[PDB]
Order: C-alpha cells, then sequence, then structure tokens
C-alpha cells in the first residue's frame, strides 16, 4: 500500500494528474462520464470569451469591428443558456465571431495581464466540434476542463501490485491549512509546478509572481520533517504551454538574475536548478525531477512509470 | 425518493432543502470543505436582515470567520448592506457547483 500526496500550487495541474490516473489505472471515462463534463466545457468557453471580453474594457483595447459591440451584449445575454448543457447555435456564432475579432485576439494575446484559463485557446478554436448538439467530449476535452479543486479528495488504484491511496487537494493560500490533515506516514510526494506561470501573478494576489510563490511552497513541502523518508517527485508541468510562451516572453520577467538564452533548453533547466537547489539536506535527499504535460496521456504514462519504479527502489531500504 | 430525485437537479434544489443542506454538510466534513456551504448560509442569513447595527457586527463576523489571512475557516476566493458578499457569495456557490457537490451526487451518503 502507497500513500501518495499530489500538491503545488493552485492550477500546477494536480487534478488534471488524478484524471490521467484514471485514464491509465482504472477504465478510461465512460461516454456517459464525458457527457457529464459537456456543461463543464461548455461553462469553461464562455467564461474565458467574457474573461478576455471584459479585459478589452479594463486595457482600453477597441474591437476590430463596431458590430462586435452587439455581438459582446448577445454574449451576455446568452450566458446562462448552456447551464443545462446546449450551446444555441446563436451563441455559438456570437462566440466564433467574438474569437475571430482582431481586438479580441489582440487582447488574448496580453492575457498575461489578466486572469484566463490555460484552455481558452483550446475550446475557442475547436468551437465547430463543441457546438453540435450531438457532441461528445473527448478524454483530451475532459482532461482539459478546469473546476477548482476545494478540499482533501482521496482515489483507489492499483499497478504493479502495489495499492495506491492518492490524495488530491486544493492550491490555493486558504486551501493550504488544511493539508496537514493528510502529512501522516506519506510514501511519495508529486508536487506539481506551472512552468507556464513564469511570467503570470497569483489569483489571489495579483501583486505576486506565480512561480516565485511555487518556489516558496516547495521550499516548504520539500524540507518539512514529516517528508524526510519520502520519496519527492517534481512534475514540471505545462512543458508544451512553456514551449510556445519562451519565444514571447523572456524569463529575466520571473528571475532577473538570469542570464541564459530564452530557448525552452535554457529556460527549462534554469528553473529545474532553481527548484532542486531549495533541497536543504543534499547529502541525505534526492529530487526525483520529471517535464511532464499533464494533458497528454503518452507523456504521463511514461513519467509515472518511471515514478513507480523509483518508490518500489525506495521501499526496499 | 423525491427528495433525493430534487437534490440531483441543482445545487439551487440542495442549498433551499434544510435536510439536503444537513446531507451535504456531512459530506463536506469529510471533504475539508464545509467552510463553503456556511459562508453560503451565512450570507444568506446577512440578506434578510434590516437592523443596521445586526447588521454591522455579523458583517465584522463573517469576514473574520471565513475572509480574513488570518481566518481559521477562510473560503477559496478568487482575492456595509445587505447584498455586499455577492460576487463572493456566487465564488463559492460555483466552487461548490462545479466540484463538490459533483462528487456528492456519486456518494453512498446519496445513494
Ligand atoms: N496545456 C496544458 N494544460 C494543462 C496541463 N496541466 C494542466 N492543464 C490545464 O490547466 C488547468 C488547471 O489544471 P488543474 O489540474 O485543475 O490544476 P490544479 O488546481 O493543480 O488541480 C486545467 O484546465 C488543465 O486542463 C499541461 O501540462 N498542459
Ligand atoms: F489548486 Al486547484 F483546482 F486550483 F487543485
Ligand atoms: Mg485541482
Amino acid at each position: 500500500e502507497v500513500k501518495l500526496l499530489l500538491l503545488g500550487a493552485g492550477e500546477s495541474g494536480k487534478s488534471t494528474i488524478v484524471k490521467q490516473m484514471k485514464i491509465i489505472h482504472e477504465d478510461g471515462y465512460s461516454e456517459d462520464e464525458c457527457k457529464q463534463y459537456k456543461v463543464v466545457v461548455y461553462s469553461n468557453t464562455i467564461q474565458s470569451i467574457i474573461a478576455i471580453i471584459r479585459a478589452m474594457g479594463r486595457l482600453k483595447i477597441d474591437f476590430g469591428e463596431a458590430a462586435r459591440a452587439d455581438d459582446a451584449r448577445q454574449l451576455f445575454v446568452l450566458a446562462g443558456s448552456a447551464e443545462e448543457g446546449v450551446m444555441t447555435p446563436e451563441l455559438a456564432g456570437v462566440i466564433k465571431r467574438l474569437w475571430r475579432d482582431g481586438g479580441v485576439q489582440a487582447c488574448f494575446s496580453r492575457s498575461r495581464e489578466y486572469q484566463l484559463n490555460d484552455s481558452a485557446s483550446y475550446y475557442l478554436n475547436d468551437l465547430d466540434r463543441i457546438s453540435q448538439s450531438n457532441y461528445i467530449p473527448t478524454q483530451q476535452d475532459v482532461l482539459r476542463t478546469r473546476v477548482k479543486t476545494t478540499g482533501i479528495v482521496e482515489t483507489h488504484f492499483t499497478f504493479k501490485d502495489l495499492y495506491f491511496k492518492m490524495f488530491d487537494v486544493g492550491g490555493q493560500r486558504s486551501e493550504r491549512k488544511k493539508w496537514i490533515h493528510c502529512f501522516e506516514g506519506v510514501t511519495a510526494i508529486i508536487f506539481c509546478v506551472a512552468l507556464s506561470d513564469y511570467d503570470l501573478v497569483l489569483a489571489e494576489d495579483e501583486e505576486m509572481n506565480r512561480m516565485h510563490e511555487s518556489m516558496k511552497l516547495f521550499d516548504s513541502i520539500c524540507n518539512n520533517k514529516w517528508f524526510t523518508e519520502t520519496s519527492i517527485i517534481l512534475f514540471l508541468n505545462k512543458k508544451d504551454l512553456f514551449e510556445e510562451k519562451i519565444k514571447r516572453s523572456p524569463l529575466t520577467i520571473c528571475y532577473p538574475e538570469y542570464t541564459g538564452s530564452n530557448t525552452y533548453e535554457e529556460a527549462a533547466a534554469y528553473i529545474q536548478c532553481q527548484f532542486e537547489d531549495l533541497n536543504r539536506r543534499k547529502d541525505t535527499k534526492e529530487i526525483y525531477t520529471h517535464f511532464t504535460c499533464a494533458t497528454d496521456t503518452k507523456n504521463v504514462q511514461f513519467v509515472f512509470d518511471a515514478v513507480t519504479d523509483v518508490i518500489i527502489k525506495n521501499n526496499l531500504k | 425518493l423525491k427528495s433525493t430525485a430534487k437534490w440531483a437537479a441543482s445545487l439551487e434544489n440542495l442549498l433551499e432543502d434544510p435536510e439536503g443542506v444537513k446531507r451535504f454538510r456531512e459530506f463536506l466534513k469529510k471533504e475539508f470543505s464545509e467552510e463553503n456551504v456556511l459562508f453560503w448560509l451565512a450570507c444568506e442569513d446577512f440578506k434578510k436582515m434590516q437592523d443596521k447595527t445586526q447588521m454591522q457586527e455579523k458583517a465584522k463576523e463573517i469576514y473574520m470567520t471565513f475572509l480574513s489571512s488570518k481566518a481559521s475557516s477562510q473560503v477559496n476566493v478568487e482575492g456595509p448592506h445587505p447584498l455586499m458578499f455577492q460576487k463572493l457569495q456566487d465564488q463559492i456557490f460555483n466552487l461548490m457547483k462545479y466540484d463538490s457537490y459533483s462528487r456528492f451526487l456519486k456518494s453512498d451518503l446519496f445513494l
């Protein structure tokens, strides 16, 4: 039996990993189970396009065309229309026209300045498929959904003759006070970091850089006396988003001492070291680090197989 | 029979039925997220009251129990007068709706 904690700051991808455990080591999602996410895809898709449009008002970005102002109004009129899981063709059209607009796209490019779901562009670029009356979300759609976790949620699965008790937790500051409840006898901790957060700011404090928050948190967890004998795994997640972002946005936003080049390979290396240097007991302890795309099942399957082999190694000693 | 069927339709239905609220409280206790419903019920109380002095004390009291960074039951919200907590109440409502309520309906407590 193995007690596994999923920890990390909010939106680092813990719940996405939990879903992957169901996909890989339970039975996948059934069609009915996928149908239950339909409402969540639509809400995520609507709230994303709305967030962008409110941002335009704050940031003072005009629409590429005047007619979109009417589309904007109609968006809010129909915003609650999808709560029973139906996107009317009227609503689909409004969202299509808004998303195509040059002004909306200019605001989306500035997302860094406000709070926006990572999956926004994924749904919005796939609106035709998502819009159909017959629409059944795919496993990728479900993995892409955003639903803020509150509390502690226990899950069971089996892999290589081991019974995993796994704990998913909320990562926002408020939720962290509850973590102490399941710290006893922890076999392994998977700590998730959103690589793509390097230039973003916290949802709970618009002045604090998300990565620095994540490092402070990892510092606390990593060196905690509860986890002296715990295998500590680091998931530098969202590598896919990080790869697109590092071309556009310099890492010096986050680490102003960085003198290296703004390229996936160097930037990622630098981040890894920053986190691993927070290990105080380097003589004793080791961090097992993997670059993950949580929403990618083949990637998560490979990474978790390696993690499991490490756990097996460290429970002979 | 009818009572359980109505709780499955929406969180609104669950939170209006006081027996529904009891069973849901019991579920949140197990997941360490009971502060959410308590905070929500507190806001519904706050709305109803008209006495300016009874309102000012309760507004402070809701802030210290649920909203302060030092608060023991701090609610996970995306950081006087009756409807002053609307934004926040709606946020916690949606947190429950898409997350813990979703799991509640799959639970033994319900089935
Ligand atoms: N593109 C991409 N999206 C991800 C990745 N990991 C998580 N997400 C998405 O980011 C959002 C936050 O994930 P979530 O698991 O809820 O974060 P949590 O608060 O730590 O549990 C969700 O919409 C996920 O689908 C990733 O590696 N790549
Ligand atoms: F930390 Al989260 F949903 F934001 F699990
Ligand atoms: Mg989560």
